């Protein structure tokens, strides 16, 4: 059924499966017109498509050209959504395939199922977990490439760049989402610790800074310590 | 005028004829239902004093053949029957009228109110959704399973309900996906209406004979056909208007002969407000939005 913290370690097992993040498929500024109304205007956008075993993702790129004379566009970048990640799942080899489809956001579930009809032995699933995954885009590489697209587009990356080669899917999924959660809380901070030091470098095939096991810790350190000050800042405590 | 006699009333039991009920003592000399009308469909159906669980009943028509009740002691239930020899029958009849133990069907002559819930129903339907050809009338209870419920165990005592099912690849195009499921006008209007029961009146017939069998037996998967057939419509932007006059009418009479005390598991709540309120149909139903908002108001 859903994914809670009870059935978190199957996230980790060898069934294939995907997580899919639709929050940043349409991205919209809002402004006023001359006659002082607001509109919107629709930037470039994309699917966050992770199989968080292997550090495999699927970031599907959205075109604006997309909504290009269309309504009720956020109930239909759901159905874009599924409509891509259903593409994807047809081109990869059957032995690829996920055996199940996690969606962030219970809305996913209707257009997903819908989509994947083709595909009954395919599980959708939908989760409580409170995934940071809409924090992608402060990820600067892929926001960049979103960004310079001009046109649809499929960039793959690994997301754990060469981490799995010293630690365990369990491990790395704790470090992408604590990183995530602290980009999310509060960018500027996040991002700062980072890459403060100079010296320590994103290979140019890699998303993150090739720290050392030492400076792992102290960076997992810091971006704890960043949240839980943020938290108190929210909430007065 | 019809009627249906009975050898005997061995057991005490609240008997159904259509919306009116009696109740019968053990052995207290009771042989009958007369004048009942000819031309709808009816329904004889029964609850014993000792086991409010099961309800169960016979659909007929009096058209099709003679028919009467006689208690089974083994099978511990009132069997309907079939009797071939005409005259025997009438003979039969005409004796018990004559010591008048049978009770009239009760109609009032202004209402319409059977009629108009059984308009559509027509028994040569009602026996393919209850298959057991050996006998021109059908027998239901509150127990039977659908074959959609049975998807999700013995197919001899199945309702063979048309299977209605919006996320399936019936209902949905491919490369409509999502057009077909936010407008459900082609599942309804080319797959359903033309395709399987090729014209409303049987389609109509169909939900009628659902939302019956949910009142007098409560069957819960034909409560669930009633609400698929009803969501369906509701959910579809394109229908002929003459369809939406009829089903505001059927479903006024539904919600109009409802017991009161049973709207709590006899009505969904979410595919009521949707149809009333959400779908494309929220402005067609004016009989049924009326009456359910004066009547049931909670549930909505």
């Amino acid at each position: 059924g859903a994914m809670n913290s009870s059935n978190y370690a199957e996230l980790f097992n060898n069934d294939i499966k995907l997580f899919v993040d639709d929050t940043n498929v349409y991205r919209v500024t809002v402004h006023k017109t001359f006659e002082g109304n607001v509109a919107t205007k629709a930037i470039n956008g994309c699917i966050f498509t992770l199989n968080p075993k292997t550090g495999h993702l699927f970031l599907k790129i959205i075109h604006t050209s997309v909504w290009a004379g269309q309504k009720r566009l956020s109930q239909l970048a759901k159905w874009k959504t599924a409509e891509e990640v259903s593409a994807l799942v047809r081109s990869l080899p059957k032995e690829e395939q996920p055996k199940q489809i996690i969606v962030t956001r219970k809305a996913m579930l209707d257009p997903l199922e819908v989509h994947m009809l083709d595909f009954p032995n395919i599980a959708i699933r939908p989760t409580e977990l409170r995934l940071p995954f809409s924090a992608a885009m402060s990820i600067d590489k892929l926001s960049d490439v979103v960004m310079k697209a001009t046109e649809p587009q499929m960039v793959l990356f690994n997301i754990y760049d060469d981490w799995l080669d010293r630690i365990s899917s369990y491990t790395a999924f704790s470090r992408l989402t604590l990183l995530l959660r602290a980009l999310k809380t509060n960018e500027e901070s996040a991002k700062m610790i980072l890459l403060s030091d100079p010296t320590i470098t994103i290979k140019s095939y890699h998303l993150w800074p090739s720290f050392t096991d030492e400076q792992w810790i102290t960076i997992e350190s810091q971006m704890r310590d960043l949240i839980l000050t943020e938290y108190g800042r929210k909430y007065n405590v | 005028m019809n009627t249906v006699p009975f050898t005997s009333a061995p057991i005490e039991v609240t008997i159904g004829i259509d919306q009116y009920s009696f109740n019968v003592k053990e052995n207290q000399p009771f042989h009958g239902i007369k004048d009942i009308p000819i031309g709808h469909v009816h329904v004889i159906h029964f609850q014993h004093a000792d086991n409010s669980s099961m309800r169960y009943g016979y659909w007929f028509d009096c058209r099709m053949g003679n028919f009467y009740i006689q208690y089974d002691p083994k099978d511990g239930l009132y069997k309907m029957m079939e009797e071939r020899d005409g005259a025997k029958f009438e003979n039969i009849v005409h004796n018990f009228k004559e010591r008048q133990m049978m009770v009239s069907y009760p109609k009032i002559d202004e209402d319409d109110t059977w009629y108009n819930l059984t308009e559509f129903v027509q028994m040569d339907k009602i026996r393919k959704i209850v298959r057991k050809d050996e006998n021109q009338f059908s027998y239901v209870d509150s127990s039977m399973t659908t074959v959609q419920e049975n998807e999700l165990s013995d197919p001899a005592h199945s309702l063979n309900y048309t299977v209605i099912n919006f996320k399936s690849r019936e209902a949905i195009r491919p490369g409509h996906e999502m057009e077909d499921f936010l407008d459900k006008s082609y599942y309804l209007n080319t797959v359903m209406l033309q395709g399987i029961f090729k014209n409303s009146s049987n389609y109509f017939g169909e939900l009628q004979f659902a939302f019956l069998n949910a009142m007098f037996f409560g069957n819960y998967g034909s409560s669930l056909q009633w609400h698929a057939m009803i969501e369906l419509i509701c959910s579809s932007a394109t229908v002929p208007k003459h369809m939406l006059d009829k089903l505001d009418e059927i479903l006024y009479y539904q919600i109009k002969t409802l017991p009161e005390q049973y709207s709590d598991i006899l009505l969904n709540e979410r595919v009521w407000n949707i149809c009333l309120y959400s779908s494309f149909q929220k402005n067609s139903l004016h009989n049924t939005e009326k009456i359910m908002e004066n009547k049931y108001p909670e549930l909505l």
